């Protein structure tokens, strides 16, 4: 397989 | 036809338009454009008013073919923050100076090489040919170059030269001196005095050898007045120390008095060129022109100082001789040849850049007209008038689409008035529109929006401008759309109209050169040229178009919107045109933008320019319609980032990339459902792993592309705000403050005592002559003084713009 996903790691809190 | 190629081709229809064709570059060249276009687009003028972001925008317009607003809009992180859509549209406009120069260079080039050519088969040129053709960083010194040429060279298309030469220190030693303020090289003595070396080349053309002194002096002259390097020496001369000197002529001394323009520069004295201001210099050459005042521009001396170079010390009595000839030919060339063209170059340089400045002005403003919103479609009732005195009134409610759904003319007096205001009340009611504007032409606009305030209170209502209506009104294209109403019901139309969005009015209505001229965007805009006050204006309307998007769906179904995709990206009046009529041809509206290539026949290049700035109303569609729906369509991105929206909507809902369940597809139609989920993303870890896959930098086209999926197309504009109690007075006054001259005199009618004296301006301001003039509050009333009824005219002393009223002068003291 191949795979990526975009981490929902963020520190950016969801735009307020 | 030149237009069906421009149609068929694969560049934007702006690129065909331009005199100079762009043609690709090569990476050394471009460095070069880049850094000739910085120094000279980014250098201080001589008024008062990275390069790598350059190069960048170059390679883009001449060989990805990408306009302005294409770099702008979706090329920030290459030309940002250093660079913006005006300072695109200034690198692209130096473009074509830049190619001319390089045209003008590569001609000279081989001039100079078929003279070499020349004089082999026969001075010569050694590096001359190099080093002043390839070191030609302006146009003015390509003509220094070139003229130099004439001067000696151009005389063979397919003998005072012995003077000139014994004169010491060759013209190119003397430019060098003059560069370097001191005297780099020496003088060459000669064994004998001028007159002897005369007596050689005296024979015809000059007896008496003082002539042949006399011509060699002369060609000496030329010889210095052509070397480019005296030339670059003395116009820097020109550029730092140059004072401007007027006076009146017979004609002006008269006509100019506190109340002409030139008043204040009536008679200058040494005023330095550093310190013209914004359009002063245009000014003073428009007041030259009409006869009533001359100029002259100078620098006191700067003679005495070049004098000392092109000399010898000792006293031998046979180098005065010398010393002193070459001192008066030195004058002599100063004095008629680099003087006069160097004051030429100056005037021209100032004059030009005086235009750049009003250029400027009418852009700003033609900006704030277009970067004021819509109000918050919407049911507009737009209210025109005019003088009123036996002129009805007219009003018109515009839909919120635009189209005029319905008008109402609304026409002892007391009565009349009431039952007006009595239909109007009903109209209202009936039809209640969202928003009341109402014309602005003179008081009479305030008294109009009271009663309509008192109207509506038993819902908004606010004053509108009335300018861009009166061009529609006077306008042919008002009668083709209206062959019925009266010239005042187009007026209702078109406030309400640009109430609703002034960009789809002004550019509706500003159809062409003429059209958008009538506006009176600065006071010397006439004056301007207009090939560049037409382009500034186009490129505001191109950049508001753009950084708005143009929804199709609708420019089609309303036709009245068409005008729009002019401005458009990629996509021009012919293109626009073309595009309008295969949509029509078709009987087919964009339920998906991707499909512009699919129907239509727009080449790649075009559509990767334009398609970012179409919008299409996804919210709107139903019915049949409904079997084919791109629903990224509907948004600011455009289809190259099309895969990354479909991983930033997967990414933000956190579905497993192992699941063949995740359709990105549907996680966007989850996102444009709930965009306070894209919030939890990290877009800078996201634009990290794009560059590192090596898709490039992608960060702030990723916080687009989030911004505009959080609101479809969000407006940027500065909303629909009512007018400043300035703008008030400017707008139905219909002057300027600077027209509202503290102590200008005007011409005003004397209408009753209410214990003051009223007075009453042309332009509909009262005039309050002060009691303390009058002297009679509880005294006599100031008949004495001055008959009711009649006109005066009298100075201003005060202002009252929030209640229309200014102070008068009555003592000609005050008038002296």
């Amino acid at each position: 397989k191949e795979v990526y996903r975009i981490p929902k790691k963020s520190q950016t809190e969801k735009e307020n | 036809d030149q237009d069906n190629e421009i149609r068929a081709t694969d560049l934007p229809e702006r690129f065909q338009l331009r005199s100079i064709p762009v043609k690709g570059a090569e990476d050394d060249e471009l460095e070069e454009e880049a850094d000739w276009i910085y120094r000279n687009a980014f250098a201080t003028p001589t008024i008062s008013l990275t390069i790598q972001k350059i190069k960048e925008a170059l390679g883009f317009m001449r060989n990805q073919h990408f306009e302005v607003p294409f770099i702008a809009f979706y090329r920030k992180e290459y030309v940002e923050p250093e660079l913006h859509i005006n300072d695109l549209w200034r690198v692209w406009q130096w473009d074509e100076k830049w190619t001319q120069l390089r045209i003008r260079k590569e001609n000279l080039t081989r001039l100079f090489e078929k003279m070499q050519a020349y004089q082999y088969e026969q001075r010569a040129l050694d590096t001359t040919d190099m080093e002043r053709l390839k070191d030609v960083q302006s146009m003015d010194e390509l003509k220094d170059v070139y003229n130099h040429f004439l001067l000696y060279y151009g005389r063979d298309i397919p003998g005072l030269d012995g003077l000139a030469k014994k004169f010491g220190l060759t013209p190119e030693q003397f430019g060098e001196n003059l560069r370097d303020s001191y005297q780099r090289h020496e003088t060459e003595q000669f064994p004998a005095e001028p007159l002897e070396l005369a007596k050689d080349y005296v024979c015809s053309q000059f007896p008496t050898p003082e002539a042949v002194l006399e011509g060699a002096r002369y060609m000496v002259a030329l010889q210095i007045a052509r070397e480019p390097l005296v030339r670059q020496v003395l116009r820097q001369t020109f550029q730092e120390r140059a004072k401007l000197n007027i006076t009146p002529t017979k004609k002006g001394r008269k006509d100019v008095d506190e109340a002409h323009y030139a008043y204040s520069f009536k008679y200058l004295k040494n005023k330095p060129v550093k310190e013209l201001r914004d359009d002063q210099f245009l000014k003073i050459c428009l007041a030259e022109d009409e006869g009533l005042l001359t100029t002259d521009i100078s620098i006191d001396t700067y003679f005495e100082e070049i004098k000392q170079f092109y000399y010898r010390d000792e006293f031998s009595h046979q180098v005065q001789e010398w010393n002193r000839q070459r001192t008066m030919a030195i004058e002599r060339a100063l004095q008629q040849f680099l003087y006069v063209q160097m004051a030429k170059e100056l005037k021209n340089k100032l004059l030009a850049e005086a235009k750049e400045y009003v250029i400027k002005a009418c852009s700003r403003k033609l900006y704030n007209w277009l970067r004021v919103a819509p109000y918050r479609g919407i049911r507009v009732l737009g209210i025109a008038f005019s003088s009123a005195r036996d002129h009805p009134v007219f009003c018109a409610l515009v839909n919120g689409e635009g189209e005029v759904t319905d008008f109402l003319r609304l026409p002892e007096e007391r009565e009349k008035k009431a039952q007006d205001i009595e239909t109007l009340k009903k109209f209202l009611l009936n039809k209640k529109p969202h928003v009341v504007t109402v014309a602005g032409e003179n008081r009479d606009a305030q008294m109009l929006i009271e009663d309509v305030k008192r109207i509506v209170h038993e819902i908004g209502v606010e004053l509108v401008d009335n300018e861009l209506a009166i061009l529609y009104m006077n306008s042919k294209k008002s009668e083709a759309e209206f062959r019925d109403y009266p010239p005042v019901l187009r007026q209702a139309v078109s406030l309400a109209r640009r109430i609703q969005d002034p960009l789809i009015e002004f550019a509706q209505v500003c159809s062409s050169d003429e059209d958008i001229l009538c506006l009176k965007f600065h006071p010397l805009q006439e004056h301007v040229v207009k090939e560049e006050l037409l382009n500034a204006l186009y490129c505001e309307f191109i950049n508001r178009v753009n950084e708005v998007g143009v929804d199709v769906n609708r420019a089609i179904a309303h036709p009245y919107s068409q005008a729009l995709i002019q401005y458009v990206c990629g996509l021009g009046p012919r293109k626009g045109t073309h595009l309008l009529k295969i949509l029509k041809q078709n009987n087919t509206r964009l339920e998906s933008r991707t499909q512009l290539v699919t129907m239509c026949h727009m080449g790649p290049k075009v559509f990767m320019n334009c398609a970012g700035f179409l919008k299409i109303d996804t919210a709107s569609l139903g019915d049949s319609t409904d079997s084919y729906i791109e629903v990224l369509d509907g948004s600011r991105v455009h289809p190259e980032t099309y895969e990354w929206a479909r991983k930033m909507a997967v990414d933000a809902l956190e579905y497993d990339e192992s699941a063949e369940d995740a359709n990105p597809a549907g996680a966007l139609e989850e996102i444009l459902e709930n965009p306070e989920r894209l919030k939890d993303l990290d877009l800078d870890a996201f634009a990290e792993e794009l560059e590192r896959q090596g898709y490039g930098d992608k960060h702030i086209t990723l916080y687009d592309i989030r911004a505009e999926l959080s609101c479809r197309y969000k407006d940027l504009r500065t909303a629909y705000r009512s007018p400043n109690t300035e703008e008030i007075f400017n707008m139905l006054t219909k002057e300027t403050p600077e027209t509202f001259y503290i102590g200008k005199l005007i011409i005003c009618n004397v209408t009753g005592i209410a214990i003051g004296v009223k007075t009453r301006l042309d332009n509909g301001v009262t005039g309050f002559i002060p009691t303390k003039f009058l002297s009679d509050k509880v005294v006599k009333r100031p008949e004495e003084r001055v008959k009711v009824g009649m006109t005066v005219h009298c100075r201003i002393m005060k202002i009252d713009i929030e209640k229309f009223s200014a102070d008068l002068t009555c003592r000609t003291s005050d008038l002296m």
